[PDB]
């Protein structure tokens, strides 16, 4: 039971690239008829906060992951393919602008 | 602009006090967090603390808590590191410098140039700047800066208009426990007794202020 | 307290050669290393923040990687001015605790230095000492030996060296070599000799006065 | 640009403990009138999907974690306190139950 | 009650083919993953593949690739390996297990007994069963299973009603390329000649079963 | 491929220790490690998954840990039955490689053996071999010297051993040593001994017999 110090966390929860479990679904927004498996996967994608109402944490620096997944369509059997996914290398707090 | 100009360096007696300041401009301290950096001479750096002006928090090194006390001034822009307690270990450099929103947390972009705190029941000596006369092409000629304390000692030639070839060695402890060093420059032997070659010393704790013409001897 | 410890504590590389300098936690540190570079006696200057994102403005030879408890900074081309101590440090746990640092020399072709000798000023034997000074200038490596000769008679116990900081354009160092006696003791003897062995002189050198006499 | 092999996929995404940064109002719904800062902490907590549409990941074995954070009330300054966390050690794919 | 039972060792021509089963019940191998993992005699294991019975998905080690073929047949609930162009390094235990919803995965908490695949271009010997008999308190009395191929043997004593201080040895590798083991049995000698002690050599891969009933010698 | 390094390869602990077992791996692993116990010619047990966890009816003392790429398998009262080859795999990449194991032996105060000797078979010497059984029963450490006489020459290249697997129980070990011999060879001599020197036997112990004579 040892206390974590402001610092420390004020540290440890800013802005940066965080293993993330994304849904397909979000990611693949209009696969409606499918359903995938796994459900999810693991990502490098941008979390945390900047602590000031006018900034957000935004990727810098992408790249790209390929994954085999299942997609299963009802009453038609399961074919594994290969889908990609955006990754967050980079995350910076930034200026929100409308 | 974004830059930290630190003050308040000095001798102090061991168990004695010293604030030194931290003056930012270019940015609110407010806006972020200063930390201060130390090196002890001949050693690498050390953290001492930081504090988050905000709010006023402050976060210190186990080594040099209940002695050092971080506080800022957001009307004024400034950072202060309050030194009470001195030990001899606790001799060195001071840094301050800040972290905000363009780096990631504690990675420290900008800071200042550092000034020497240097804990010492001596006492303060002026130096005496003694010719280091030219020879009978290149040449070389000099200055030396000798029998002062604490340091550090500045070495300038011709007001700062001469630096190609200049050279001014680390300082050295005498047995005697003064310090003493040599500035050097190399000029053609042409331009001897054309050009003028004064130094100029400055010891900033003693207000000592030398220039010394240097030219080759009579005889 | 996380321990960081930079390996290698120093190395000498020539120009254009890729020098790593590794840095690792006693625990993990997220990925909140960072690399600062020091010139000497100036403030330490940010090169790689989060492990592996160049801080803005540094040249991009300079490079950042590692994840877990491993980190390297990576010079790719190393320059006249890298010379200079390199440190990491970690961001993850109070306090935010150093490596060791590691100074990288950089390496270059031999050059034998340019001796020269300063008698002791008329001022100054005024004040009741005397200081005879050697200056070896512009040289590599800063290996060098440096003998004192009263009158023929080696000294040992009163001269003292400084040696220079490696230069940032032409990579080479100087020295001083500065004999300290009293007056009463100078006044008694007539040839002051310096004497310097360096790996770019093919025999030793000699530069010399005899006092008064010009 | 190399592939994940469905099976590692499957492996990875798979119901389990992930360090994930959760906003301290979702943590602390009463606390209105409070800024939080940081705004978030880092915790251990299930995630990653049971691929089945009765099953949870849920966590089976829990634990305590205490951090100062920062509580700004408007007009009346700001007060470091500390605050708790539910962290999450052991997930299980469990029934879901109505 | 989950269990996992194997079938199809034997011995194969190098060159040759086998099909291992994996029959489950407790479970349905659909609602899971199966997996073959290998035991080189004397050496550890190494994971051969796997397989996803709902939808076939297969993965292999590549020290098998193309060789071997996992496969399921969900109405039977068994699951299959299937191995061509055997290799000598193919010899070993083969152990398939299943992973299920109860663990982590590829956790597998619940494994088969495990058939030796053994790949010979040897031929296949039944042995001789001959007596240990004890001699003339606490006796030992035996069973030479001597010069078979290839493994493995089983011995039991007393249908099996004795096991209580029986030790069946470890096979060896005569020097002629045929197995030998021992199995052992200390019994009070105050009950040598009121119990008998018959014992029941079992060589699956030909068939042989033996009883032999150990008496101290005649002469 | 990932390789797991386990450490140690054997080791030899008494009953009530604690034990523990290290596993690396030489990239991350997230935490999927697992730990298997093997006692000899039978499955593997599942005892610890996903690092940390207990698998189901496994007795507490069985304890993992570890985070990162270094793992910790600990037995907290090393127990007889406890007595196997323990294995790490990690399941987080294909292939899902093992550790080389473990194999840990319980250390139990010495025992000497029970020394039997056993003449070949009447039906055996029909078709024409001799195989002469000498068995040591019960004992430890295992290292036992067994030498066999034949009418007081010591013989060397005949005999063969096996030595079983150590108790669960009582900790102790079995073996036998084979001696193998044609039956022309056998019926021209008397005299057969088998000759045992252990550790707990104060001197050596012969067992013998002589062809026939009862």
């Amino acid at each position: 039971h040892e206390v974590v110090k402001f610092m420390d966390v004020y540290q440890r929860s800013y802005c940066h690239p965080i293993e993330t479990l994304v849904d397909i679904f979000q990611e693949y927004p209009d696969e409606i008829e499918y359903i995938f498996k796994p459900s999810c996967v693991p990502l490098m994608r941008c979390g945390g906060c900047c602590n000031d109402e006018g900034l957000e944490c935004v990727p810098t620096e992408e790249s790209n992951i390929t994954m085999q997944i299942m997609r299963i369509k009802p009453h038609q059997g399961q074919h594994i393919g290969e889908m990609s996914f955006l990754q967050h290398n980079k995350c910076e707090c930034r200026p929100k602008k409308d | 602009e974004v830059q930290l100009v630190e003050s308040g360096g000095g001798l102090v007696q061991p168990g004695g006090s010293l604030r030194l300041s931290c003056a930012a401009s270019g940015f609110t301290i407010n806006a972020s967090w200063i930390h201060w950096v130390r090196q002890a001479p001949g050693k690498g750096l050390e953290w001492v603390g930081a504090i988050y002006p905000y709010s006023g928090y402050t976060n210190y090194a186990d080594s040099v808590k209940g002695r050092f006390t971080i506080s800022a001034d957001t009307s004024k822009n400034t950072a202060y590191l309050q030194m009470n307690s001195l030990r001899a270990e606790d001799t060195a450099v001071y840094y301050c410098a800040r972290w905000g929103h363009s780096t990631s947390p504690w990675a420290m972009d900008y800071w200042g140039q550092g000034t020497l705190v240097t804990v010492s029941s001596a006492s303060t000596k002026g130096p005496s700047v003694f010719p280091l006369a030219p020879s009978s092409g290149t040449a070389a000629l000099g200055c030396l800066v000798k029998d002062y304390f604490p340091e550090p000692v500045t070495v300038s030639w011709n007001s700062g208009a001469l630096t190609s070839g200049v050279h001014t060695f680390p300082a050295v402890l005498q047995s005697s426990g003064l310090y003493s060093l040599s500035s050097v420059v190399t000029v053609p032997s042409s331009s001897l007794g054309t050009q003028t070659y004064i130094c100029n010393v400055n010891h900033k704790p003693s207000n000592t202020k030398v220039d010394k013409k240097v030219e080759p001897k009579s005889c | 307290d996380i321990q960081m410890t930079q390996s290698p504590s120093s190395l000498s590389a020539s120009v254009g050669d890729r020098v790593t300098i590794t840095c690792r936690a006693s625990q993990v540190i997220r990925r909140s290393l960072a690399w600062y570079q020091q010139k000497p006696g100036k403030a330490p200057k940010l090169l790689i923040y989060a492990a592996s994102n160049l801080a803005s403005g540094v040249p991009s030879r300079f490079s950042g990687s590692g994840s877990g408890t491993d980190f390297t900074l990576t010079i790719s081309s190393l320059q006249p001015e890298d010379f200079a101590t390199y440190y990491c440090q970690q961001s993850n746990t109070s306090p935010l605790t150093f490596g060791q640092g590691t100074k990288v020399e950089i390496k270059r072709t031999v050059a034998a230095p340019s001796v020269f000798i300063f008698p002791p000023s008329d001022e100054q034997l005024k004040s009741g000492t005397a200081s005879v000074v050697c200056l070896l200038n512009n040289f590599y490596p800063r290996e060098a030996k440096v003998q004192w000769k009263v009158d023929n008679a080696l000294q040992s116990g009163n001269s003292q060296e400084s040696v220079t900081e490696q230069d940032s354009k032409d990579s080479t160092y100087s020295l001083s070599s500065t004999l300290t006696l009293s007056k009463a003791d100078y006044e008694k003897h007539k040839v002051y000799a310096c004497e310097v062995t360096h790996q770019g002189l093919s025999s030793p050198v000699t530069k010399s006065f005899n006092r008064g006499e010009c």
